[PDB]
């Protein structure tokens, strides 16, 4: 039990050190040394935790976790430790009243964290308004990155393709939504923009070049040339022809899995390996298309834009997550076969085709493009804020109460306690600012409980006021960064049942 | 709360393990030295637990269980303590697994009811109409006593006495109606049933007493014949009206309760009662006051005005049998249709140690016969019923579900403690003998029959029932507080 | 003879009780602190038991046994120790009853042999069901161990790396995989998506002087790419006595100049006849030493450890040339090519040496953004490679995860009544000891161990005989056979044999003798 107490009582005692320092009106702390003449005073939470020597082996783990927030972003480092300490206060009450492995309680935090992120999205605002001023700055910054790069030949043509490849995304900025197709024997000025998912090495011979209402399924199997290495296995046969009969009997059992493919209502099947002529010929009568050379990367990028999933096995027929594309066009350019996928439901993606004169110009253009798009796409999550002043903090609290309706018997207290920790943020801010936490939070939750609540925490008048009129907002990137860091920080301490005392120095 | 229960279980387990060594005639006897200097030696579990002066509150419950064990079944006072401690020893690991005692307590009561039907199916069905098994039951039970050749003579005496009062649906029969009067002198060969009644004392040995009367009435009278106690003719005048009111109801038998306060009968009243031939028996114990009010159907009479004829019984012949150092008075033909005739047998012998152990030996013989009255049939002892139950519970434990499924596995393991102790007390290897009994279980079942060793079914049935509620009530108390 | 038998049970139980909570995918981790100041957290019991330094003579058998379990199986770390503690707890009750300890040891051996024959009837065939179902087991083999980590998102990439690696190093004749033929190497930095499957040794090299090309020329259609390794201390003329070499003045500039370089001109002709493209040595090189070999397109490699030279000669079929005079081209190794491929943003600029032919060894390539992620991925891949070996060596497999222990329990307990004598109770205690694993998995899953164990026994008797285990991680429903979750039979068979072997060595020692410390 002391293993958890050292990670709870020991962490809360250390966590309460920087807890009162949250906010500009928070408390302060002095750091005293042995000689006492080297001391200093500061409000930094990360400095106080790292400077104070602690023989507690559980406290040293929290120090390494806080370093991730500084390197990734570097904002709100103190808020991560304060929120992580409040999660331990509720988790300690769940354990002592249970004495069951916390890993089950950890599963309740993952389901509750999903509802908190969805509640912040609907109420989120942005500074993206008047895109006409932001679009003119986006093309100018991209031309600066093109310096020293071979792409500097024509800045207007290359920056225009990157402009329509960002604002038209309307979604995640990850590079997995941008396909890079590069060919040889072409000019850089001939590059064009395409919204389709483009392959090479066209599939099939007698297969048609036009497919309407195509479905996408991901699977891994080898239907051609099984038994890769036959050396070393004892072969006892009366005739030589019986050797090939064993390979046909193994592929004969695949007919049940092939029959389940037609039951899925799909006209196209994707496989990484090849397919023998007999199972491929049956695909024509059943209307099944066989796509080859899907590799791995292109498989993951296709399932995300089409809303599909990837699996190497069949768990049960008529259960899966499938994508679709309306029109598939097969053309040929640059003396190489190409493929084109279009008509995807809610498809959001783009493809930039760069034509180089050699292999050296292709690798330098692809690496320089990712560095230029990463800086431009960084402003999407930057400057975007949400309504602050305890409002959004309470919105995450009432969103967990929705999950508290349908819940398991033993998972209810795990989810319900997560909402109590979210309400500890206005309690700490009210105590550090010199106000009554019990009076403000009580009136704050009753108003935000059902509907039409713009109210928030007002520290000037010492009461609950509307934050939209005062103009109090906080960044949305800071919201997700602290919640995701505090959720992973609490898992590290709970997943450790026994903590061995560290070697004293 | 476990600190209160675990401390009581360990304290009760040490007591049960100590009494466990006393099981059987070859068991280890326990010595208890009282503060007054008295030292007793015996293997009886009811005597050890009574004189031990146990200060543990839960451990004192074994005295009440051992008291009801001898009052109902009449045997197994040591075995019921062993079975109680066996369930407490197996319950130590149950609390470590997080099992609530309610499931532990409810499973013991459900298993005790199912264990009865298992024993009845394996038991042999017998009837009380056959005297072959009834005589051999009491004869073999006396092989543990000094009497040997005289045991066969007292066997039909105990059989004919129970069958008359057993009837059919009477079920439990009160044992207080059976009183064995022991007196120095005589021998065992001389026995008289005397179904009417038997007193505990002799009659008046003074001069003038008839000591014998025919067609007399017997009744309880709490009065006493004494001179005035807030001159010769004054005391005789006060005693004349006393004997005159008794003559009004024609009561020739006067039973005066023994009291150290005053005397019983004055010498002047002996000459008055000699003319009317009124027999008087004094020194009536206080315990016999309730006994005489049952079989005789009379009522205790406190004063002289309360004395009436309707409260007097009927006695065909009242005489004093002439015997060496005995002088026992017998009554025959009480003629009571409503009340059943009482059974009182006089025990005679030369040595004082004879009539003592003989009275205790006949008590255990009447209980075993009485076990067949409530439930007919018998199961041979020696670990046969304890192992047979565990054989059926092996496949039945797999048919359960939940926490109770594991209790059936530990319940059969606790039953093996009784046959294991019997093998240890005999010097034989514990496990080696038990394995030989389970090996032949595939063919033989109850087979001890050729050794003339028999045990009633009520002893094995009551031992499980009493131990089930005992342990059940132990886990009910989670705290001990001082209340005065 | 008195307190020894009682103390050995309590001492081995307290040590085994440490890893009982870490068994299974839901088993909780632990914080281990190395004496150098590094904190390590892992769910593998082999790391926890290896770091234990203790003077207790009973717990020393767990460390010596766990060393051989990693090479043979690797999954018998936590499972065997917990199972061995169950046999000791059941044996403690028999000591108080007068049972001889050797009879307890011999009773577990006869009970284990009878339980193996029971699973032989109920086992299922893999290759007889289908050929591609076997490969699906290899893809999901590493998914179970990595499902509790962030790696579980990219697990589909690491699944295809172990399929081709085992086939090359293992032949279907002996069906054995050597630990020395698998090179496990990892570094800090990068991501886990850049991990590639290499058919040969990595041998990271910066190609010395930058003027050397990043690719090896075919040398006019020559066969493969030939390499030359030299472990000789290639070095100046150091005699055995004098030394003492110094330049007096400028007058000695041309005197000692032409007297030296004329030597190596004889030995360089023998190297060109063999066609060795690259020279590899154990220690470093001078600055001007590689300049004359640059005009001939002959790169050189320096700073190579002694252990790294094992995977270079086996994969590329090369050797180490004793002398250049008699060196021929017959035994010189030939590979596909040697090129340099940058990995992520790391400035080390590693390289890739391919083969295109089946070799006798492979090299595992694992990367990660954290030092802990790399170490956790290397140990999880080791156990995944051993499961593939067990599936090829034994086609018949059974369903584990709590289903195998319940089946072995009902088989021994049913046959216990048919076998009389002292072994009758030895079979009952052995059957109750096997119930510890499914109850431990039930406790580690946050469920009633007794309530769950009674359910698994009821479904395998009144309904039909099948394999239904306890789920430590949340799944859709029971009956893992529908989810195609398989465990190697010979892997589980090796665990129950080492468990009985460990339990005997504990009971066979009745005395503890140790000296003092001075």
């Amino acid at each position: 039990e002391n293993a958890r107490l050292s990670a709870f009582v020991g962490a809360i005692a250390v966590g309460d050190l920087v807890k009162s320092t949250l906010g500009p009106k928070g408390m302060d702390k002095l750091l005293q040394s042995a000689s006492s003449n080297t001391c200093m005073v500061t409000n930094d939470g990360a400095t106080i935790l790292k400077s104070i020597p602690l023989d507690n082996p559980a406290a040293k783990v929290l120090v390494n976790i806080s370093k991730v927030q500084d390197d990734e972003v570097g904002d709100g480092t103190t808020s991560v430790t304060v929120l992580s300490a409040e999660l331990l206060r509720e988790a300690e009450k769940l354990i002592d009243q249970s004495k069951i492995h916390p890993q089950t309680i950890i599963e309740g935090y993952r389901l509750a964290s999903a509802a908190a992120l969805d509640a912040l999205t609907k109420a989120a605002v942005d500074n993206s308004h008047d895109k006409t001023m932001f679009r003119e700055d986006l093309i100018h910054i991209a031309k600066t990155t093109l310096s020293s790069k071979i792409l500097s030949q024509d800045k207007d043509h290359f920056a225009e393709l990157a402009t329509n490849a960002i604002l038209r995304l309307k979604g995640s900025t990850n590079l997995e939504h941008i396909q890079i197709i590069k060919i040889l024997g072409g000019k850089l000025s001939d590059s064009f923009l395409d919204e389709g998912f483009i392959l090479a090495k066209k599939f099939g011979n007698n297969q048609p070049k036009r497919i309407e209402n195509a479905k996408i399924l991901i699977a891994n199997t080898t239907l051609d040339t099984d038994k890769v290495k036959i050396f070393g296995t004892k072969f006892k046969v009366d005739s030589t022809a019986k050797l090939a009969q064993l390979e046909k009997a193994e592929r004969e059992k695949m007919k049940n899995k092939i029959a389940k493919i037609s039951k899925f209502g799909i006209n196209t099947f994707i496989n990484r390996q090849l397919i023998y002529d007999y199972p491929e010929q049956l695909f024509t009568d059943l209307g099944i298309n066989s796509i080859e050379h899907a590799d791995f990367e292109g498989v993951e990028r296709l399932a995300l834009v089409t809303g599909g999933e990837v699996v190497s096995t069949f768990d049960e027929p008529s259960k899966c997550k499938l994508g679709e594309c309306d029109v598939i066009e097969e053309i040929m350019l640059g003396e190489q076969p190409f493929l084109k996928f279009s008509g995807c439901k809610a498809g959001e993606a783009c493809t930039i085709v760069l034509r180089g004169a050699t292999d050296q110009t292709l690798d330098e253009a692809e690496r320089s493009l990712h560095d230029a798009l990463s800086v431009l796409s960084q402003t999407t999550k930057e400057t975007r804020t949400v309504l602050g002043g305890g409002c959004a903090e309470m919105v995450m609290s009432k969103a967990v109460d929705t999950e508290a309706q349908n819940i398991d018997g033993k998972k209810s207290l795990a989810v319900e306690a997560f909402a109590r920790a979210l309400r500890q943020l206005p309690t700490i801010l009210a105590d550090n600012a010199g106000f009554d936490s019990s009076e403000l939070v009580s009136k704050l939750r009753s108003s935000i409980y059902n509907g039409i609540s713009t109210s928030g925490l007002d520290l000037n008048n010492g009461t609950i006021a509307d934050m939209r009129q005062l103009g109090i907002v906080e960044s949305y990137k800071l919201k997700r960064a602290v919640v995701s860091s505090a959720s992973e920080a609490a898992e590290v301490l709970l997943r450790v049942d026994n903590i061995i005392r560290a070697r004293p120095r | 709360p476990q600190e209160v229960r675990k401390a009581n279980i360990i304290a009760a387990r040490s007591v049960a393990d100590a009494i466990r060594t006393s099981l059987g005639p070859k068991g280890m006897d326990k010595m208890i030295k009282t503060s007054r200097g008295e030292i007793i030696i015996s293997n009886d579990g009811h005597t050890i637990l009574k004189q031990m002066a146990i200060l543990h509150p839960v451990a004192r419950m074994l005295v009440e269980v051992s008291a009801a064990q001898d009052s109902e079944a009449g045997d197994g006072t040591t075995s019921v303590v062993i079975l109680t401690g066996a369930l407490l020893g197996a319950a130590e690991r149950l609390l470590n697994k997080g099992i609530h005692p309610t499931i532990i307590a409810d499973s013991f009561q459900s298993a005790a009811k199912r264990s009865v039907d298992i024993l009845l199916e394996m038991c042999h069905k017998v009837s009380l109409s056959d005297r072959e098994q009834l005589v051999r039951a009491a004869s073999t039970s006396l092989s543990s006593k000094i009497v040997s050749q005289y045991s066969s003579f007292l066997a039909p005496l105990a059989v004919d006495s129970v069958l008359k009062i057993s009837d059919e649906n009477s079920k439990n029969v009160d044992l207080n109606d059976i009183r064995l009067v022991k007196k120095v002198g005589g021998t065992i060969d001389d026995t008289e049933m005397i179904d009417g009644v038997v007193l505990t004392q002799t009659a008046i040995k003074s001069a003038g007493g008839p000591t014998r009367k025919e067609k007399a009435k017997i009744g309880l009278i709490q009065f006493q014949i004494s001179p005035p106690k807030p001159i010769l003719k004054e005391e005789r005048a006060y005693l004349l009206n006393i004997c005159k009111k008794i003559k009004k109801a024609k009561c020739n038998v006067l039973l005066i309760q023994k009291s150290i306060l005053r005397d019983a009968v004055n010498d002047l009243a002996l000459h008055f009662l000699s003319k009317l031939n009124i027999m008087v028996v004094k020194d009536i114990e206080r315990e016999e006051i309730e006994f005489l009010s049952k079989g005789l159907g009379c009522k205790p009479i406190a004063d002289i005005e309360l004395f009436t004829e309707d409260r007097l019984g009927s006695a065909d012949l009242v005489e004093e049998i002439d015997s060496d150092g005995s002088k026992i008075v017998r009554v025959t033909g009480i003629r009571n249709n409503n009340a059943r005739p009482t059974v009182s047998v006089v025990i005679r012998g030369a040595n004082n140690m004879i009539i003592d152990e003989t009275e205790r030996s006949l008590h255990d013989a009447l209980c075993v016969i009485r076990c067949l009255v409530k439930e007919r049939g018998l199961i041979a002892g020696g670990g046969a019923p304890e192992i047979e139950i565990s054989r059926r519970l092996s496949k039945e434990a797999r048919s359960m579900e939940g926490v109770q499924a594991f209790i059936w596995q530990e319940f059969a393991s606790a039953l093996e403690v009784i046959p294991t102790t019997l093998a240890e007390n005999a010097g034989l290897n514990s496990i080696k003998v038990v394995t030989e009994l389970r090996s032949k279980h595939e063919n033989g079942e109850l087979n001890t029959y050729e050794e003339h060793i028999l045990q009633p079914v009520l002893v094995s049935t009551s031992a499980i029932t009493l131990a089930s509620e005992c342990v059940k009530s132990i886990l009910r108390i989670d705290d001990i507080a001082f209340s005065r | 003879g008195l307190e020894a038998k009682k103390s050995h049970i309590l001492a081995a139980r307290s040590v085994a009780s440490i890893i009982k909570t870490s068994l299974g995918p839901r088993g909780l981790d632990k914080i281990l602190i190395s004496p150098d100041g590094e904190i390590t957290i892992t769910n593998d019991g082999a790391t926890i038991l290896s770091q234990m330094e203790l003077d207790n003579e009973i717990a020393k058998l767990l460390v010596q046994l766990s060393k051989s379990q990693d090479d043979e199986i690797g999954d018998g770390t936590t499972g065997v120790v917990v199972l061995a503690s169950a046999l000791l707890d059941q044996a403690l009750e028999l000591i108080q009853k007068g049972i001889h300890p050797i009879k307890i040891a011999n009773g577990f051996d006869e009970a284990a042999k009878l339980a193996i024959s029971k699973l032989e009837e109920t086992c299922d065939d893999i290759s007889a069901s289908n050929d591609e179902l076997f490969r699906d087991f290899l893809l999901r083999a590493a998914k179970t161990s990595l499902g509790s980590k962030i790696v579980s998102k990219d697990h589909d990439r690491f699944a295809e790396m172990a399929v081709e690696a085992v086939i090359n190093v293992m032949d279907k004749d002996r069906k054995d995989v050597d630990f020395d033929l698998i090179k496990m190497q990892g570094r800090v930095g990068g991501s886990i998506s850049d991990s590639k499957l290499i058919n040969g040794v990595i041998l990271d090299k910066d190609f010395s002087h930058p003027q050397m090309p990043k690719c090896v020329l075919p040398k006019e259609g020559s066969d493969g790419v030939k390499l030359a390794i030299l472990t000789c201390p290639f070095e100046p003329p150091k005699p055995k006595t004098k030394h003492k070499l110094d330049i007096s003045s400028v007058e000695e500039y041309q005197k000692l100049q032409t007297y030296e370089q004329d030597k190596f001109k004889e030995m360089i002709d023998d190297v060109k006849k063999a066609g060795a493209d690259v020279v590899i040595c154990q220690w470093g090189f001078d600055d001007e030493a590689n300049h004359l070999l640059l005009q001939n397109d002959l790169p050189a490699v320096r700073w190579v450890g002694g252990q790294e030279l094992e995977h270079i000669a086996i994969s590329t079929n090369g050797r180490i040339v004793p002398r250049f005079q008699d060196l021929s081209k017959d035994k010189l190794g030939t590979c596909s090519r040697i090129y340099e491929q940058e990995f992520g943003t790391t400035k080390d600029r590693m390289l890739i040496i391919e083969q295109s032919k089946e070799t006798k060894t492979v090299t595992c390539f694992v990367r990660g953004s954290n030092k802990m992620i790399v170490d956790e991925a290397e140990r999880a891949l080791h156990d995944s490679l051993c499961v593939v070996r067990n599936l090829v060596k034994d086609s018949r497999v059974v369903y584990g995860g709590g289903a195998a222990e319940v089946t072995m329990s009902l088989a021994v307990s049913e046959e216990a009544d048919k076998q009389r004598g002292i072994d009758q109770y030895a079979f009952r205690g052995f059957a109750q000891a096997l119930d510890t694993i499914p109850m431990t998995l039930a406790e580690n899953s946050g469920l009633d161990p007794i309530g769950t164990l009674s359910t698994l026994k009821s479904k395998q008797l009144k309904e039909k005989i099948s394999n239904i285990g306890v789920d430590c991680l949340g799944y859709g429903s029971n009956d893992m056979k529908e989810l195609f979750v398989v465990d190697p039979f010979i892997g589980k068979k090796q665990q129950i044999l080492l468990a009985t072997q460990l339990c005997r060595m504990i009971l066979k020692i009745d005395n503890v003798i140790i000296s003092g410390k001075d």
